[PDB]
């Protein structure tokens, strides 16, 4: 019963803030060029860009590269979000976050070069096996709790928690990716953004919201890892939102009592009554029955044996990812959106 | 069962953000 590991976490976080602020103030820009990399294959796609596997030609190292079409980013009102993404990424440091290695831009596109995580998305693994066991789910949930404790101490909200954005590394640990919607926020913010299934009630109701929306998404994630489907689903988004705001959730018959209790406290529609956002903060979650067998330090130190390790076929193997149609990356002769992305 | 209804809905695949 010696929680002076609390004082140790407090000391760690105070230091992490110093480091963050130092990097936040003097951000890195244009640390690479497009033809220093060999484009190999598409790992994922979006409305305003794509993510590719690339090979740094000098060093031979593989990376993931996110390519955003400036014109499409402007068209889709994502300018501020992409500047958030890069600025936050370059200033953070935590064992369960994908690391930004380089960023740059040319006439047509923004580029962010980051760690490649060859184990693929949690999403694919979960859909294939159906559901994870509670120990297996708990393993990942523990990493997300530590990650949000880190991010929130720096006033960062992540805002896109879902299996799709959690990659699994060679040791079975989580690497959080896609900081597209991440924002530094002291107090409230107002943008309607996220994935419908994972949207907190405050977001849906356009009232102004804070870091508590991430603890809500954690409830949805733990539920989906353990159930195999999310707590609120429907054919169309509109029906999903109505379910989210209703205050009604049903749990599989195989959910433990402890898990059901945790999830009722995470999926509280009133944010003032939600775990993570009460007086004791994250400690309400860390000290909850369901996490009773969790060694929080050992998990941070990566000393716990992972319940599942993806198949590794070598560096540059992408068999844990789906196939996407390929498109040649064209760079225009004329600079597009120069003013909009001058800070990038 | 809720699992069969989930497979029956159109939302078992990779989910896009709303964007905006
Ligand atoms: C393909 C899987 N993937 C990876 C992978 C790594 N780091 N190693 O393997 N895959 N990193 C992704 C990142 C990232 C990132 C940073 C960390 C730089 O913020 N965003 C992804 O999102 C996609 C899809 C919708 N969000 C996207 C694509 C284009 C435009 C807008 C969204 C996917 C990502």
């Amino acid at each position: 019963k010696k929680g002076s590991e609390q004082e140790s976490v407090k000391e760690f976080l105070a230091k992490a803030k110093e480091d963050f602020l130092k990097k936040w103030e003097n951000p890195a820009q244009n640390t690479a060029h497009l033809d220093q990399f060999e484009r190999i294959k598409t790992l994922g796609t979006g409305s305003f860009g794509r993510v590719m596997l690339v090979k740094h030609m000098e060093t031979g190292n593989h990376y993931a590269m996110k390519i955003l079409d400036k014109q499409k980013v402007v068209k889709l009102k994502q300018i501020e979000h992409t500047l958030n993404e890069k600025r936050i990424l370059q200033a953070v440091n935590f064992p369960f976050l994908v690391k930004l290695e380089f960023s740059f831009k040319d006439n047509s596109n923004l580029y962010m070069v980051m760690e490649y995580v060859p184990g693929g998305e949690m999403f694919s693994h979960l859909r294939r096996i159906g559901r994870f066991s509670e120990p297996h789910a708990r393993f990942y949930a523990a990493q997300i709790v530590l990650t949000f404790e880190y991010l929130h101490s720096l006033d960062l909200i992540y805002r896109d928690l879902k299996p799709e954005n959690l990659l699994i590394d060679q040791q079975g640990y989580i690497q959080v990716t896609d900081f597209g919607f991440a924002k530094r926020v002291k107090g409230r913010t107002w943008t309607l953004c996220g994935t419908p299934e994972y949207l907190a009630p405050e977001i849906i109701l356009s009232k102004g919201y804070n870091k508590a929306v991430d603890w809500w998404a954690l409830g949805v994630l733990i539920y989906e890892m353990a159930a195999g489907y999310p707590p609120f689903f429907a054919d169309q988004p509109i029906q999903i939102y109505e379910k989210i705001v209703s205050g009604k959730v049903r749990f599989p018959s195989h959910f433990s009592s402890d898990l059901k209790d945790l999830l009722r406290n995470l999926l509280q529609v009133d944010l003032t009554k939600r775990f993570g956002n009460l007086k004791n903060g994250v400690n309400d979650i860390k000290n909850h029955k369901w996490f009773a067998t969790t060694d929080w330090i050992a998990i941070y130190q990566r000393k716990v044996e992972a319940p599942f390790i993806p198949k590794f076929k070598g560096p540059g193997d992408t068999s844990n990812f789906d196939d996407y149609e390929e498109e040649e990356i064209r760079v225009s002769i004329n600079e597009k959106c120069g003013k909009e992305f001058s800070e990038f | 069962t809720t699992y069969a209804d989930f497979i029956a809905s159109g939302r078992t695949g990779r989910r896009n953000a709303i964007h905006d």
